[PDB]
DNA sequence: AAACTATGCATGCTCTACTGCTTCTGATCTAGTCGACT
DNA sequence: GACTAGATCAGAAGCAGTAGAGCATGCATAGTTT
């Protein structure tokens, strides 16, 4: 599934957890970008509130090209469910 | 006794305190500094939550809230630490004396009323509850105010007011060229004037020896582990408290620090699924145990509920002769059971009657013990314990019950069968002679833990940056030389009488 | 002391004026020669008034402590009378 | 109250440990 | 007959949790002073 | 009324002690392979 891009925020979940999640996603076929890039389409946070998420989105936009599609804020539940099912899961309001 | 103990070290800064009678002798100021340092170290090791202060009087500079003259509060009431010890260390030697003179000065006048006022102000600032208020006066001037009588009257009035407030005053009189005389002025200021403390002393006070004796063992205030109910039957209940008169001493728990900046870190444990990566709280997971080539799954709640037998407390079962109790059946350190009248009124009378009758009939109360909820019951014996006092009437054995645990059938282990060989009377006599030669009196506080003492010494050396750690003498090591000298030839005769010519015990 | 004789005398003054009781209490507990000039006393009273109008009591306590420690018994009595604004001398304003 | 510990009020002073001293 | 490995025991150190006692702190309340009004 | 300041109660934090599990280390004991 090269169509979709998944990025995990390092500075809020820890190095070991991020490495384990990336390894599991890679073994499951998902492609995870090690470094932040414009091609990212899904962003997953961990133990975070709405205010911190929106501030992170603003910071990311502050150094992003115009006329693009910023990723969608998602919770770790979405990633865990997608890994468990083995295929991408539809996004709902709770994940957003 | 609830609260904290606060102590203030008043040190005179007069000229007479900086003069040494003999070349190879310690000046009074250095002795006072050493005593303060020793007390600081002892407090750090034993009671780190106590408050200490250091104040000087008779100096040229001043530092106090009220802005009096010739009173420099070097350290206010605060918990002891290595920083204060290091700060005091810069006055220990002669160069330290010069540094102290330069920083503050010496040879100025003073008034004891102002000193006591500053001490009272320092005491009032503390916000924590203070069980004890104490001041110590390190001085060698029995007549601080001989020229003026109004100053003496003001000092007397201030000392009386402080005594009424509840502040203890102690005088650690030091050596004087002429001789200290308490009767002159300090009979009234001092809180308690002992009958023996009326003659002219030609040497420093004996309390300095006690102060210089470092105590490196933790002190714990009285506390009750549990306050349970003794149930003679379903409807007769009394309230008792349990205490641990003996408790193992352990090193303070280590703390995890960061290498770069010595900043404490926080450790977190988590459990995650391997195939999904999600985080599981300690309720999603179950418990398992493989018995009979099969898997048995129990929930956490059921596993905890497996241990529910009866409500916490002690339930009476009967009375057993003390002879049936066995010394070698030790299973766990014993506890102490005392009355507790707060919960139930009338417990003390029944407890006293039971203790008296158990002592009279030499019986022990067999009971079923459940310390906390969801803990399997145990079988214990309450042995009466009478009140025993020493020569000076200081209590050495309190009155109450001794709770001793009794082993179950699973706590005993079978022993290999060994044939019995009996020694002849001559061998037993020689061994009796050896034992008599190696006789000594035993006390419960005649030994110290080498590991804890060495740990404390190393910690102090590291904190104070001392040149080398102080080595602690181990009293638990056998005295081989003394034993060999005392035994004499008895060992050779015993070995000849018990061992064949070619035995080689070592091999 | 809260329950001491001096505290009971000061508090229970039959609300022999309070100034005399304070003078008697402080006579054996204060110095014999002060060092505060009129200007310093006026400045301290001005500070006390300004702080009272500003709703601050810590600095009022500090100023009162300074006055107490830098004054004799007679000076303290006269200062108390001035604060109470009941200075009686036998001669009227006229 | 003789024997009270000066350093720690409310606790009885403890004599230094003497180890073993043969009679 | 000798060497390697499975099995077990005894002990010290550490994370983790839980229960109970004591002390500190935030929150709920009456006396003194100035001021408003009538 | 309003403010400020005293004094009273109840909940939370610290600490002590216990229990369970795991790890590491060391040692001993017995079974299997060559």
């Amino acid at each position: 599934f090269p169509g979709v891009a998944i990025y995990l925020v390092e500075p809020r979940m820890g190095r070991s957890r991020r490495a384990f999640l990336t390894g599991l996603a890679r073994s499951k076929g998902f492609r995870v970008l090690d470094a932040c890039s414009s091609e990212a389409t899904h962003v997953v946070m961990e133990e975070t509130s709405a205010e911190e998420a929106v501030s992170w989105q603003e910071r990311r936009m502050a150094a992003a090209p115009p006329g693009c599609t910023p990723p969608a804020l998602l919770d770790i539940s979405w990633l865990t469910e997608s890994l468990g099912a083995g295929q991408p899961v539809p996004v709902e309001c709770r994940h957003r | 006794y609830s609260g904290r103990d606060s102590l203030i070290f008043l040190v005179d800064a007069s000229k007479a305190m900086f003069e040494s009678q003999s070349e190879d002798e310690l000046t009074p100021f250095d002795m006072s500094i050493q005593c303060i340092q020793s007390v600081y170290i002892s407090k750090i090791i034993s009671s780190d939550r106590d408050l200490l202060a250091v104040v000087f009087y008779g100096t040229e500079k001043d530092k106090n809230s009220v802005n009096f003259k010739n009173i420099y509060v070097l350290q206010e009431l605060d918990n002891p630490g290595a920083k204060r010890i290091l700060e005091l260390d810069q006055f220990k030697g002669q160069q330290g004396q010069k540094r102290f003179q330069d920083m503050m000065g010496h040879g100025s006048d003073y008034s004891l009323s102002e000193v006591l006022w500053v001490c009272a102000n320092l005491f009032s600032d503390v916000q924590f509850k203070m069980s004890h208020k104490r001041i110590m006066l390190f001085t060698n001037e029995d007549n601080p105010h001989g020229n003026d009588s109004a100053k003496a009257s003001r000092a007397r009035t201030k000392a009386g007011d402080l005594r009424d407030t509840g502040i203890f005053l102690d005088l650690m009189h030091l050596k004087k060229p002429g001789g200290f005389d308490i009767s002159l002025f300090y009979r009234d200021i001092i809180s308690i004037a002992e009958d023996e403390d009326l003659r002219v002393h030609f040497e420093e006070s004996s309390k300095l020896e006690d102060l210089l004796r470092k105590v490196r063992a933790k002190e714990t205030r009285k506390r009750a582990l549990s306050r349970l109910k003794l149930k003679l039957n379903k409807d007769i209940v009394i309230s008792v408290g349990i205490y641990n008169l003996v408790q193992k001493a352990l090193k303070p728990p280590p703390i995890k620090l960061y290498r770069e900046t010595n900043e404490p870190v926080k450790t977190k444990t988590r459990t995650f699924n391997t195939s999904t990566g999600g985080l599981l709280l300690p309720s999603d997971t179950k418990r398992s145990q493989i018995y009979g080539s099969r898997q048995i799954i129990l929930e956490k709640e059921e596993t905890e509920e497996l241990k529910r037998f009866d409500d916490p407390g002690l339930m009476l079962m009967g009375f057993k002769p003390l002879v049936l109790l066995k010394k070698h059946h030790y299973l766990r350190p014993s506890l102490f059971v005392y009355p507790e009248e707060s919960l139930v009124i009338g417990s003390s009378t029944l407890f006293s009657a039971l203790l008296i009758k158990c002592l009279e009939k030499e019986v022990a109360a067999l009971c079923r013990y459940t310390p906390r909820r969801n803990i399997p019951p145990y079988f214990v014996a309450l042995v009466p314990q009478e009140e025993e006092l020493d020569d000076q009437k200081i209590q050495v054995t309190p009155p109450g019950f001794q709770l001793v645990f009794l082993p179950f059938a699973d706590d005993k282990r079978k022993m290999p069968f060994t044939e019995k060989i009996m020694a002849t009377p001559e061998q037993v006599g020689k061994m009796k002679a050896i034992v008599e030669k190696l006789r000594f009196t035993y006390r419960s506080d005649s030994f110290e833990n080498p590991v804890l003492q060495q740990h404390f010494r190393n910690l102090e050396a590291l904190a104070l940056d001392l040149m080398e750690p102080e080595q602690a003498v181990d009293l638990t090591l056998p005295k081989v030389e003394a034993m060999n000298k005392r035994l004499g030839s008895l060992v050779d005769e015993f070995k000849e009488l018990v061992y064949p010519p070619d035995y080689n015990p070592e091999g | 002391p809260r329950d001491g004789k001096d505290a009971l005398k000061l508090l229970n003054y039959r609300t022999g004026d309070f100034a005399m009781i304070a003078y008697f209490v402080l006579k054996p507990r204060c110095l014999q020669k002060g060092s505060l000039t009129i200007q310093q006393v006026n400045d301290l009273l001005d500070s006390i008034a300004s702080n009272n109008s500003a709703k601050r009591k810590d600095l009022i306590k500090k100023s009162l402590l300074q006055l107490i420690t830098q004054s004799s018994a007679l000076e303290q009595k006269w200062l108390i009378r001035m604060i109470i604004k009941d200075l009686k001398l036998g001669v009227s304003q006229q | 109250c003789p024997g009270e510990s000066l350093i720690n009020p409310g606790f009885k002073s403890k004599k230094p440990a003497g180890g073993v001293d043969f009679d």
